[PDB]
RNA sequence: UAGCUAGUAGGUGGGGUAACGGCUCACCUAGGCGACGAUCCCUAGCUGGUCUGAGAGGAUGACCAGCCACACUGGAACUGA
RNA sequence: CCCGCAGAAGAAGCACCGGCUAACUCCGUGCCAGCAGCCGCGGUAAUACGGAGGGUGCAAGCGUUAAUCGGAAUUACUGGGCGUAAAGCGCACGCAGGCGGUUUGUUAAGUCAGAUGUGAAAUCCCCGGGCUCAACCUGGGAACUGCAUCUGAUACUGGCAA
């Protein structure tokens, strides 16, 4: 169902900073980053054109928390939608509600923002939501419950949201926790690195 | 009108009885070519009206026998 | 034994073009000037004559741009052994539409540009690209 | 305007006295991402030193394409010895779905979506030459309109 | 060719005989089994290669490999059999499964125990 | 004998009745003539609860067929004037 | 598997059937079928569909639905719409 | 289904790692023991064997197995071939069969165009909706590339003309 394992060996093997470990502090400089994927770290690798679309796949999936059997019904749903293949398969992700808990500032990490969803802390349009994978639509307010309101691991969580981006899709109260998800996140407006035609050549075959 | 078939005779030989071949042009399924099947009926007549080798017009009806359901209507072209 | 007259005038275009030949003569008839008609009205054949009485020779006279021929290729479709009847919606469009489809309609013989518009199918004689 | 890469390496060998001299040879495709193609083969001693000698002859043996948008115009054969290859136009979604060797050509050329299948023998070399047989032959409405002198729009509407 | 020709006598499939005649599309299949014994490969590989013949419970008797460091089977003792050749025996083109019936696990293997039939240590 | 009854599809504990023009003898999710509207009880006050085609039910009903108990009932829900 | 068929193929007299009819008799004619594969042999429930395939196709007929068939094996009729 | 108890507490494998194909080393062994989907690995410095670590790929499943289609344009109708790779009968005559020069007239069988019927409902496909989400469920839409039926079009093919 998750990872559960050395969380920041996924960003060394990738080599580019998945937002894993990201925590309370803004940059690491605490793992030999890029040049230490394990034991054998300085083995450059000659790596294949089926090896940088697999690489390119395992990114997008550690980055968002997802597994296989679960990405690959994304590209199932992304092929069928209206549009492009590689722009849907990322907008399908990117409106997962542990990734816009994650988006809101709600949770250091991504994982927090999976358990936070999970615990019954986060609500959305006044209905209490478990499911990480809940797709949330168009015109929303995700936000969290009175129980569960400014507790210890929110507050600390909502200030490392000001040394991010922040997204234009959605907006954040930041006063009473309060969230509201408004239109679908465009390929323009997120990422500019992580690319979606290596991912539709790896499932196309 | 009624839903008669043309078809050119093969015997006449069994007494008001008469085996009539309907030649059909229809079309191969997978290869697409134009084929020419036949299709044998046997057909009923009052006396011995037409002979070998003739074209028939034929009306589907009552069954009469043991096969030989479809019934004559009339003649056109006599044999040669 | 000269069983189909048509693609035997196909081949006549086409090896002339490949010669670069100017003028292609053979045997006429009403089919053939039907075809070389509409050949020429698109473009690919450059005028054409039906010079005779008793025994008619159609030549027709080929088109060429640069030094390449004008018909990059023409095949018959619907040939004797295997004839190719197409409906309206199920004809064929050549080179997405910027080569044409001769094909024998019941209002004459035309383009499959014209028979779509003008309503209805017909034996689909050959592809000119 | 680089957008050069490499299709195959392979080495072969000679035979003399002495025993058997291997050496190598590329197989290398360029292209400006903008109906400019061009394969260059190659062969040298040493790996390294064959891929600089077939991206040299590669820029040099280039071929116009004429080709719409980010597609091709037409459905479009292109045989060479043992490979047919067939590759169609496509619409405006989709990637380039093509096999290797075949799609290295079409990436670089400026191909950014179409159907394609090679049929026949699958040899780098031939299946190369056989789709820019299939690219160079390959005419647009403009060159049509010109050919038969009629018009741009009477042929397409 | 000739598309009148395929009219009269068309294209007859080229229907692929199964490399393992153990029937009714089976997965696996009991053997009594008869004469364990060792047996060399061909050529490149020169061994001494652990194999039994077995009476099938269908009808069929034949030659299946015995894989990983010794075995159980002896004179009688039931096994079950699944597809696979081993490409070296001749003849040969079945494989024992390790861990049921009567045909026990390898001694002491650790990386890949589901192939060779053993738990955890 | 011509009968209007429910179906009975939909998932276990969620059910949804398909009101139905079926023959006696044939089965409950079996053989029909034509299918007319539907039911769900587990609706609750929304947008959609339950559908009945009427004009179709004239045919039927003017004719000669029995409506069942809980058919019977959706014609007095559906109302004439309420 | 190249020939098969004597109620076999027709016609009428009679006879039966809810009803058309070799369905069944009596006669009369001596045909009918078959290379567009009869007959014989092996295998098989059939379809809507399912699966795969770019599609043509190839495979298939678990599950839901229609039709057929069968009810310890082999006959038989009764009772009734 | 809605609230309260406690405290990370009860809850992770098992394939693989020479190439194909994402992923490396140390020992032990020495054409022996064993791996093997294909090529192929072992003869005393094994990346392929057994172990260990290290990794990689999936994970409530994972491998193996059998079974169908695919890739296989390797039965090719779309879409292959037959000088030397498998493949032109040793060569003729010839009935049935397939195909047939050229020009008018007429039928319309084929063909084409419209017509009404109908292709049971289900799934399959779009716009929706109810399961907390999905899976499932379901409302409508097209689809159901169907097969028949009258009316015409007559270029083409056939029938019949001279
Ligand atoms: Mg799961
Ligand atoms: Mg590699
Ligand atoms: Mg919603
Ligand atoms: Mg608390
Ligand atoms: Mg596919
Ligand atoms: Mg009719
Ligand atoms: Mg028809
Ligand atoms: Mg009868
Ligand atoms: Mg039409
Ligand atoms: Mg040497
Ligand atoms: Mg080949
Ligand atoms: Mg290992
Ligand atoms: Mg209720
Ligand atoms: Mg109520
Ligand atoms: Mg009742
Ligand atoms: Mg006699
Ligand atoms: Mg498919
Ligand atoms: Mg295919
Ligand atoms: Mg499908
Ligand atoms: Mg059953
Ligand atoms: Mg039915
Ligand atoms: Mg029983
Ligand atoms: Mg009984
Ligand atoms: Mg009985
Ligand atoms: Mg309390
Ligand atoms: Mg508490
Ligand atoms: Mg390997
Ligand atoms: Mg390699
Ligand atoms: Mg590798
Ligand atoms: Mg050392
Ligand atoms: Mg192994
Ligand atoms: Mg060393
Ligand atoms: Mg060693
Ligand atoms: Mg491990
Ligand atoms: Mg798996
Ligand atoms: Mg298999
Ligand atoms: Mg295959
Ligand atoms: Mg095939
Ligand atoms: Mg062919
Ligand atoms: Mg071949
Ligand atoms: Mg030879
Ligand atoms: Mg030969
Ligand atoms: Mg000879
Ligand atoms: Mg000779
Ligand atoms: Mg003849
Ligand atoms: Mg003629
Ligand atoms: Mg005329
Ligand atoms: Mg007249
Ligand atoms: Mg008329
Ligand atoms: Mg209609
Ligand atoms: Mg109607
Ligand atoms: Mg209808
Ligand atoms: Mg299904
Ligand atoms: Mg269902
Ligand atoms: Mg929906
Ligand atoms: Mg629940
Ligand atoms: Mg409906
Ligand atoms: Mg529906
Ligand atoms: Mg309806
Ligand atoms: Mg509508
Ligand atoms: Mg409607
Ligand atoms: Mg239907
Ligand atoms: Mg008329
Ligand atoms: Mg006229
Ligand atoms: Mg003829
Ligand atoms: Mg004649």
């Amino acid at each position: 169902a998750r990872y559960l394992g050395p969380k920041l060996k996924l960003s060394r093997r990738e080599g580019t900073d998945l937002f894993l470990k990201s925590g309370v502090r803004a940059i690491d400089t605490k793992c030999k980053i890029e040049q230490a994927p394990g034991q054998h770290g300085a083995r450059k690798p000659r790596l294949s054109d089926y090896g940088v679309q697999l690489r390119e796949k395992q990114k997008v999936r550690r980055i968002y928390g997802v597994l296989e059997r679960q990405f690959r019904n994304y590209y199932k749903e992304a092929a069928r939608l209206k549009g492009n293949t590689g722009e849907n398969l990322l907008a399908l992700l990117e409106g997962r509600l542990d990734n816009v808990v994650y988006r809101m500032g709600f949770g250091a990490t991504r994982a927090e923002a999976r358990q936070l969803v999970s615990h019954k802390a986060i609500m959305v349009n006044g209905r209490v939501v478990n499911i990480a994978s809940y797709q949330v639509s168009p015109n929303d307010v995700v936000s969290i419950r009175e129980k569960a309101k400014k507790q210890s691991r929110v507050k600390a969580a909502l200030e490392l949201a000001e040394q991010r981006e922040k997204p234009t899709w959605l907006e954040v109260d930041a006063g009473k926790m309060e969230g509201t998800f408004k239109r679908k996140p465009e390929r323009s407006d997120l990422s500019a690195d992580i690319n979606e035609h290596l991912i539709v050549e790896l499932y196309s075959k | 009108k009624i839903r008669t078939l043309q078809g050119r005779v093969v015997s006449d030989k069994m007494e008001k009885s008469i085996v009539v071949a309907i030649e059909r042009f229809v079309k191969h399924p997978i290869y697409g070519k134009f084929i020419k099947r036949t299709t044998k009926l046997h057909v009923h007549d009052e006396n011995n009206e037409c002979g070998i080798g003739d074209v028939v017009e034929i009306r589907e009806c009552r069954p009469l026998s043991k096969t030989k359901s479809w019934t004559l209507v009339r003649v056109v072209e006599k044999a040669v | 034994s000269m069983q189909d007259p048509i693609a035997d005038m196909l081949t006549r275009i086409r090896n002339g073009q490949a010669a670069n030949k100017a003028a292609v003569t053979m045997p006429s008839s009403k089919l053939k000037v039907a075809i070389a008609n509409v050949l020429k009205e698109e473009g690919f054949i450059e005028d054409f004559k039906v010079e005779g009485d008793t025994k008619p020779e159609l030549e027709l006279t080929l088109k060429y741009f640069q030094g390449k021929a004008v018909v990059e290729s023409i095949q018959r479709v619907s040939r004797p052994g295997l004839r190719i009847y197409k409906r309206k919606d199920e004809l064929p469009k050549v080179m997405a539409g910027l080569g044409i489809a001769v094909v024998s309609t019941s209002k004459g013989v035309m383009t499959d540009r014209a028979a779509r518009q003008a309503g209805l199918g017909g034996e689909i004689i050959c592809y000119v690209a | 305007e680089l957008q050069e890469k490499l299709i195959a390496v392979n080495r072969v060998s000679k035979t003399v006295k002495g025993g058997r001299i291997f050496s190598f040879t590329a197989l290398t495709v360029v292209g400006d991402g903008n109906g400019r193609v061009g394969f260059g083969y190659g062969k040298a001693r040493e790996v390294p030193a064959a891929i600089q000698k077939a991206m040299e002859k590669a820029r040099r043996n280039m071929i116009n394409v004429a080709l719409n948008n980010g597609t091709l115009q037409h459905p479009v054969k292109g045989v060479h010895t043992g490979s047919r290859v067939f590759m169609q136009p496509a619409s405006e979604g989709t990637g380039i779905i093509a096999g290797g060797a075949m799609r290295a050509v079409l990436e670089v050329a400026g191909v950014h979506n179409v159907l394609a299948k090679a049929y026949g023998s699958t040899n780098p070399i031939n299946v190369v030459r056989a789709t820019i047989d299939g690219l160079e032959n390959m005419n647009s409405p403009e060159m049509v309109a010109a050919k038969r002198g009629k018009s741009v729009e009477e042929i397409l509407g | 060719a000739t598309v009148n020709q395929l009219v009269r006598k068309p294209r007859a499939r080229k229907v692929a005989k199964s490399n393992v005649p153990a029937l009714e599309a089976c997965p696996q299949k009991r053997g009594v089994c008869t004469r364990v014994y060792t047996t060399t490969p061909k050529k490149p590989n020169s061994a001494l290669r652990k194999v039994c013949r077995v009476r099938l419970t269908n009808g069929f008797e034949v030659t299946s490999y015995i894989g990983g460091e010794g075995h159980n089977l002896q004179e009688h003792s039931v096994i079950l059999i699944r597809g696979g050749r081993v490409k070296d025996l001749p003849g040969v083109r079945y494989h024992t499964v390790r861990g049921a019936l009567d045909c026990s696990g390898v001694k002491d293997r650790k990386q890949a125990r589901s192939k060779y039939g053993v738990k955890r240590p | 004998m011509v009968t209007i009854r429910l179906a009975r599809h939909g998932a276990k504990k969620r059910p949804f009745y398909q009101v139905v023009v079926a023959d006696s003898r044939n089965a409950r999710n079996g053989r029909f003539i034509e299918r007319v509207g539907f039911f769900n009880p587990i609706a609750s006050e929304k947008e959609e609860g339950t559908r009945l085609d009427l004009d179709r039910i004239a045919h039927w009903v003017g004719q000669g067929a029995t409506i069942s108990d809980r058919v019977a009932a959706l014609i007095k829900e559906v109302n004439k004037a309420a």
